[PDB]
Formats: structure tokens, sequence, C-alpha cells
């Protein structure tokens, strides 16, 4: 998942 | 002449720099946005976000409750412009208040980060 | 860095010249790796308070729902908004948020309590620190690890008295923080305990690292506020  | 809105208790810009792989999130984030800024939440305050999507360009953007919807109403389309050049955030931060004055003022500034940490980090690495 | 648009970035310095000095009540980075002490104290005058996290956020961000009538109350209170991005990422498959506001009027007072600790320093004894004291908050692309929690650095070099001190100083500035017991790193694919935690990191010179230094130095204001 991505994160910032 | 453009006539600046009644002053109010805040005025809350959101600075969005999405031209990057965060693109599909800012999205999500303001459609949030949308179902939180009803006129009683809002609290007779403004809320304005400045987009910049990736593949468009910039765009000022008023999310404020008219008969009984929330509206995303487009205020301005910008040219192509570095949103991460000073002096651009510091233009759209004078547009918007000078346009929506406040006794208060806050700043949502959305992005990638990296704290203090040089943009070209890894080269300074090995 | 915070800011990415096409290829250009806001240094943290530039950023600060991108923000009217006194204006903002406050700023909230919705952003990674933004609760910063360097980043704090250089964004000092632009904000009284910084809402932020110091480590990674997970890419769904904030709670914008929520927190909007908290962020237009007549009385507003940081810490709620924050409590409210908290709380969302608790019982959740990313349960995994870290969180703190920093009040940047007591940034001075923080800076000459570090300062009275660090200025007197070599940078052998910096380099010789053991990395497994201090808890690593950062875990970037091809980082060796940089940023570790503030309180962890600096208790490895206070005495008693300084560090009594400096956490008197830290409790006024950063006035509310929260964790969960793991964060996730996007460049690990994997959570890691937060076994200490006080909200902010620090940069942790290394040997390895003479050019991040260099730039440190020379680009961002804490290291001669309180290194020199």
């Amino acid at each position: 998942v991505l994160t910032x | 002449m453009e006539t600046p809105e009644p002053r109010t208790t805040r005025t809350i810009l959101v600075y969005m720099m999405a031209n990057n792989s965060l693109n599909s999130f800012a999205s999500k984030n303001i459609e949030s946005m949308i179902e939180g800024a009803t006129s009683k939440n809002l609290n007779g305050g403004n809320l304005i976000v400045y987009y910049a999507p990736a593949g468009s360009p910039p765009e000022l953007l008023r999310i404020k409750e008219e008969n009984g919807v929330v509206k995303k109403i487009h205020l301005k389309d910008y040219e192509k412009q570095n949103s991460a050049d000073p002096d651009v955030m510091r233009s759209v931060i004078g547009e918007v208040v000078s346009q929506y004055p406040a006794d208060s003022y806050g700043l949502v500034l959305w992005s990638h980060g990296t704290a203090w940490l040089p943009s070209d980090y890894q080269n300074k690495l090995k | 860095a915070f800011g990415q648009d096409g290829n250009n970035w806001m240094e943290i310095d530039d950023l600060a010249k991108g923000l009217p000095d006194d204006l903002f009540d406050f700023i909230l980075f919705d952003a990674c790796y933004m609760a910063s002490v360097e980043c704090t104290y250089e964004l000092r005058n632009k904000a009284e308070y910084i809402l932020a996290s110091p480590t990674e956020t997970m890419a769904d961000g904030w709670p914008y729902e929520e927190m909007m009538p908290q962020l237009f109350a007549t009385d507003l209170q940081l810490e709620k908004v924050g409590e409210t991005f908290y709380n969302h990422y608790l019982n959740n498959t990313y349960p995994y948020a870290t969180v703190s506001l920093t009040k940047t009027s007591e940034l001075d007072n923080l800076k000459s309590a570090i300062h009275d600790i660090l200025a007197d320093k070599t940078e052998s004894d910096i380099y010789s620190l053991d990395p497994k004291n201090m808890q690593r908050l950062e875990y970037l692309y091809r980082s060796p690890g940089m940023l570790y929690d503030f309180n962890d650095y600096i208790k490895q070099l206070a005495t008693a008295e300084q560090y009594d001190r400096f956490i008197s100083c830290l409790d006024k500035a950063v006035v509310y923080k929260a964790h969960t017991p793991k964060s996730y790193y996007a460049a690990i694919g994997n959570a890691l305990p937060i076994k200490s935690y006080c909200g902010l990191t620090i940069f942790v010179p290394q040997e390895s690292l003479p050019k991040m230094l260099e730039w440190y130095k020379q680009r961002v204001g804490w290291y001669k506020a309180v290194y020199e």
C-alpha cells in the first residue's frame, strides 16, 4: 500500500 | 474589480501538490472534504482548495454548500505553473487571503514529504 | 523536502520562503515525515501550531470528513483534529499512524536547551553513537536510517540535569502526540515497532554521510542554531  | 467575500471567522486553504503518484488519493480526500464541508460544519468559514493534479493544469476551488448541496466550485483555472516554486505558492496564498479574508487562517499542505531532507538525498548517500 | 511537482520539490528552506510570516494559526502537513524538529524550527514563524506525522502516513491520508467541523470550530483545538486522525487508524487493517502537535512559540526555549547539550560535542562523539539505543523512525528508499526519535538522540548526549531541562522544554513544545504500536514503511512493506516516541524526529549525523551533513549545515537552520 502507498504512503505519503 | 473583484470584490472580496465578506470577512469571516476562518479561511482554510488546502494546497494539494498532486502532480505525482498520489493523484487518486487527492481526489478521494477531496471527496471526504465535500462530505464534511456542510454549512453547519464550516461554521461560516471558507474552504479553498488549490488542486494541482497530474495531467491537467492547477485549479482553485471553493467547497461550499448552496441550496442544500456541497458544491466544488471552480474559481480559477491556472495555466501550467510550478506549484513547488515558493513564489507560486505565495501568489496563491495571496489570492486566497485577499478574496476570503478572515480572523484566522489555516493551511493544509498536502503532498509527498521527506522532512528536511534534500530532494536529491539519494545522491548524498554513497 | 516537501511537495513534488514534476521533477521539482520544495526544500524546507524554500518552503519557508513560500509562506508569509505570522499569518497562519496552523499548518497541517498531510505528508510523510514532516514532524521533524528541524522542519518545525524552520517554520516557527509561519504558524503558531504545526500538526504533522513524524513517520509515514497511509496514502488514504487524513479523515477530512470528520476533521472538518473541528477545523472550523470557534474554539479550534488542533489536538482534537490530531485525535480524529489517530483514532481513524485504530482497529483498522493498516493500524499505523503517528501524529504530533508542536507549539512553535516554545521552540526558541527548546533550541536553547539543545544548544547547551550539542554545541560543545564533537562530530566523532556524535558518529560513535550506537544506533541500537535509538528509535529509528525513517526507512526511505536507499536510506541507511537518518531520522531518529529526537528524545532518544538527546538522551545519549545530555547530563541528568541537561536532560531534565530538555524534557521540560520538549513537553512545552510538543503539546500533543500519539502513535500506534507500529509504523508502516512503504520501502520495506512492513510495520515496525515504536518502542520510544516523543512526536518529533531529528537527524543523527553519520560518518558515512558527509555530503548529507554538509547540506544540513548550510541549508537547515537548526544546525547552526544548536551545534554552533
